[PDB]
RNA sequence: GCUUGAGUCUCGUAGAGGGGGGUAGAAUUCCAGGUGUAGCGGUGAAAUGCGUAGAGAUCUGGAGGAAUACCGGUGGCGAAGGCGGCCCCCUGGACGAAGACUGACGCUCAGGUGCGAAAGCGUGGGGAGCAAACAGGAUUAGAUACCCUGGUAGUCCACGCCGUAAACGAUGUCGACUUGGAGGUUGUGCCCUUGAGGCGUGGCUUCCGGAGCUAACGCGUUAAGUCGACCGCCUGGGGAGUACGGCCGCAAGGUUAAAACUCAAAUGAAUUGACGGGGGCCCGCACAAGCGGUGGAGCAUGUGGUUUAAUUCGAUGCAACGCG
RNA sequence: GUUCCCGGGCCUUGUACACACCGUAACAAGGUAACCGUAGGGGAACCUGCGGUUGGAUCACCUCCU
C-alpha cells in the first residue's frame, strides 16, 4: 500500500534487544519486526542471529508494499549491523544505501544510569 | 557512514562506520559518567603503552638467541 | 643478493638491522653473519655454489 | 596421544588374493582372535555375495564397497564459545576401515545362518544400497549437512 | 654609592581562567494529527506497570530543562579548588627578542582575612534524565540490599550561612647548584624558513637513569639530592580527631583540641608456598575412533550386619573385599 | 589432535593469610574494586548520589585489511 520504493528501514540494535523498521521516504511507517516479538528472549535479544531473523520478520508481511532499493540507516552501536544486512541481502532486497544516523548527541543529556 | 558502492556488491561493508567512530561516542553514554574515572583508566594505559615503546627500545640492543 | 654472503648495502651496515653505526668495523650478525664493511667492498666479495 | 603423528603400519596380506583390504575385513571379521577360522568364512562368503551381486570376487566387492564407505565423520573439535560439531574429511588410511567395520557388525546383524551367508547377504546387499549396512552409512551422510557451514 | 636579586615600560603570544548575558543544533519526556502491529521494558531468570480508552516505534510542528560527541593529546590555564561548543563586554596570571633604570625596594610568618569541589537549609523560579525516604515483584531462611517500573529532597541560576575533605604526582614556599635521550606544548634569534629542518634560550609536565638519600619500593633538573630562611606538626595505638567550655550558626555541626582505664602491640615495603570456576605449554588410553568385562545369570572367596555355646583379630574411599 | 575431561609439573599474577581459604563489609577482580569528605536513612555492617585519588586487577581471546 502507499506504493514505496525507497524504504528506509532503521534498525537498531541497542544492547539487548534489535528493533528493525521499514517507514516511508516520507515518514508513513510499514512494517516493523522485534528481537523481542520473534521470541529470543534472554541473551538472544543481545545475538546478531535474532537479528537475522529480525530481518527475516521485516523481509515478509512487508511485500504488501513493496521495496526494493532501501536505505538501511543503522542506529545504535549494538550486537547486529551487519548479519542484519546480509539477512537482507539474502532476502531478496537491494540496499541501496547503508547509513549510519545512530542516535548521537553532542554530549548532550547525561548517559543513563545502568549497568555494574 | 554512508556507504553505496552502486550496485555491484552483494556486500554490506560498514568498514567507513568503524573508520568513524561506531563505538566512540557509545564508549561516554552508554553508561553513567562518572566524570573522573576514565581519567584514571588512561594512565594505566598509557603506563603500559609507552612500556611497549620502552620494549621496542629493549630488544634492538641484542636479543642474541 | 645474500647478508650472510655478501652483506653490507649502508656503509659499515648489518643488513638484518641491528648494527648501523659507522663504529661498527668486521662485527657480524651472528645469526646469519654480515661483517659490517664496506658496501665499495661489496663489489668485491665472491662466493662459491 | 599428543606425539603420534605416525600412520599405520605393514599387515600380513591374504595368502590368496593380492589385497591388504580385504586382509583388513579379514582382521575385523576373525572372530577372540582366530585367524584362520574366520578366514576361510570370508572366502565361503566372498565368492557366494559376488555371484548374488553378478559379477567377480573383485569388481563385486568394489562396487559393494564404494556405498559403504565413509564421507565425513563430524567431531567434537569446538573452536568458538557454542557446543556444535565440525564435519571432518575423513582420512584415506581410514575410510575402508569403517567400511568393512560395519559391514561384519551387520554380518553379526541379520541371524539367519553360518556367518560365510550373514556376510554373504550384507555385502549383497551393500551393492544396492539396501541392508542394515549401507543404512548406518546413510544416516551419518545425513548429519553432515546440518553442520557443513563453519570455515 | 655600584650591580649578577625583586620589579616596571616599549613590542608580541596560546588557552575547559573567572564574572554577566545572548544564540545555534541533536537527542530524551510530553501533547495533537497521518500509519500500523500485537507486543514494550529489563534481568542470570522472573515480575509490578503500560496496552484493544489502539502503547512501544517513525515523520512533521511546538513549549521547557540540563549538558557540550567527533576535535581529545600522564594536552592547557591556575595559588588551589576546579573547569571542555561559539561570541560580545571587563580583565588576570605566565613567558620571550633587543635596550633603558631606582639600586636588595627580597623571603616567610602565630593571632587575622580572602578563595574554598560537593552537600544541607532559608527564599524566588523549576523539573526532560537519574535519584535518598517509600510502595511493589523476587534471588533468599528474611529484605527496609544487587535489578526494574514510579517518585520527593537534590541535580541547575542568583543572594548568604556551615568554612568541611584522599583540598594527595600524599612531596609546604622563595632563591642558588647538579653528565643525557624520547616526547608532548607555547614564542623568538641566526642560516639557502629554498621543502614536512639544524644549533641555542625560558615555563609546565611524563617515562627510563647517573651523582645522592633511604627500610625497600623508587624520586631524580618539575627531586624523597645539597644549603640558607619561616611556620605548623609527632613522642605507641585504642579511647578520639569525639564529648563539653570560648566564638559562630534558624538548622546540619565545625575550629582550637583532653582524661580514666587497657594491651604489649600497631604500621609499611618485599618474598617462598596454600588456593583460583585467571592465562600458556608439556606428558599418560583422560578423551575423540573401536574390542572385550562387572552389573542381568550360575559357581568360588571375603566384609558389614544377623545369629549363636562360639561363629578370633586385623584391614575397612583411591591404598578393604581371589588380602593376611 | 589438545581446544573437551581427570591427575602431575614449570613460568607469571594477586593476598591485611601463614595460627597458611544477625550479615560476608574490606583483603584474589572478594565474583558489587578500595579509601577520604558532605547530607539523609536503615536492627546492624554500610548503602545511594556528587567530587577526588591510586595505599587497584586483566589488558588474555573470537571476527575483518598488506
Amino acid at each position: 500500500r502507499k506504493q514505496v520504493s525507497d524504504g528506509v528501514a532503521h534498525i537498531h540494535a541497542s544492547f539487548n534487544n534489535t528493533i528493525v523498521t521499514i517507514t516511508d521516504r516520507q515518514g508513513n511507517a510499514l512494517g516493523w519486526a522485534t528481537a523481542g516479538g520473534s521470541g529470543f528472549r534472554g541473551s538472544r535479544k543481545s545475538t546478531p542471529f535474532a537479528a537475522q531473523v529480525a530481518a527475516e520478520r521485516c523481509a515478509d508481511a512487508v511485500k504488501e508494499y513493496g521495496i526494493k532499493n532501501l536505505e538501511v540507516m543503522v542506529k545504535g552501536p549494538g550486537p547486529g549491523r551487519e548479519s542484519t544486512i546480509r539477512a537482507l541481502n539474502a532476502a531478496g532486497f537491494r540496499i541501496t544505501n547503508i547509513t549510519d544516523v545512530t542516535p548521537i548527541p553532542h554530549n548532550g543529556c547525561r548517559p543513563p544510569k545502568k549497568r555494574r | 557512514i554512508k556507504v553505496r558502492e552502486n550496485e555491484p556488491f552483494d556486500v554490506a561493508l560498514r568498514r567507513f562506520k568503524r573508520s568513524c567512530e561506531k563505538a566512540g561516542v557509545l564508549a561516554e553514554v552508554r553508561r553513567r559518567e562518572f566524570y573522573e574515572k576514565p581519567t584514571t583508566e588512561r594512565k594505566r594505559a598509557k603506563a603500559s603503552a609507552v612500556k611497549r615503546h620502552a620494549k621496542k627500545l629493549a630488544r634492538e640492543n641484542a636479543r642474541r638467541t | 643478493f645474500c647478508a650472510r654472503i655478501f652483506g653490507p648495502v649502508k656503509d659499515y651496515e648489518c643488513l638484518c638491522g641491528k648494527y648501523k653505526r659507522l663504529k661498527h668495523r668486521g662485527v657480524i650478525c651472528e645469526k646469519c653473519g654480515v661483517e659490517v664493511t664496506q658496501t665499495k667492498v661489496r663489489r668485491e666479495r665472491m662466493g662459491h655454489i | 596421544p599428543r606425539r603420534r603423528v605416525i600412520g599405520q603400519r605393514k599387515i600380513l596380506p591374504d595368502p590368496k588374493f593380492g589385497s591388504e583390504l580385504l586382509a583388513k575385513f579379514v582382521n575385523i571379521l576373525m572372530v577372540d582372535g582366530k585367524k584362520s577360522t574366520a578366514e576361510s568364512i570370508v572366502y565361503s562368503a566372498l565368492e557366494t555375495l559376488a555371484q548374488r551381486s553378478g559379477k567377480s570376487e573383485l569388481e563385486a566387492f568394489e562396487v559393494a564397497l564404494e556405498n559403504v564407505r565413509p564421507t565425513v565423520e563430524v567431531k567434537s573439535r569446538r573452536v568458538g564459545g557454542s557446543t556444535y560439531q565440525v564435519p571432518v574429511e575423513v582420512r584415506p588410511v581410514r575410510r575402508n576401515a569403517l567400511a568393512m567395520r560395519w559391514i561384519v557388525e551387520a554380518a553379526r546383524k541379520r541371524g539367519d545362518k553360518s556367518m560365510a551367508l550373514r556376510l554373504a547377504n550384507e555385502l549383497s546387499d551393500a551393492a544396492e544400497n539396501k541392508g542394515t549396512a549401507v543404512k548406518k552409512r546413510e544416516d551419518v551422510h545425513r548429519m553432515a549437512e546440518a553442520n557443513k557451514a563453519f570455515a
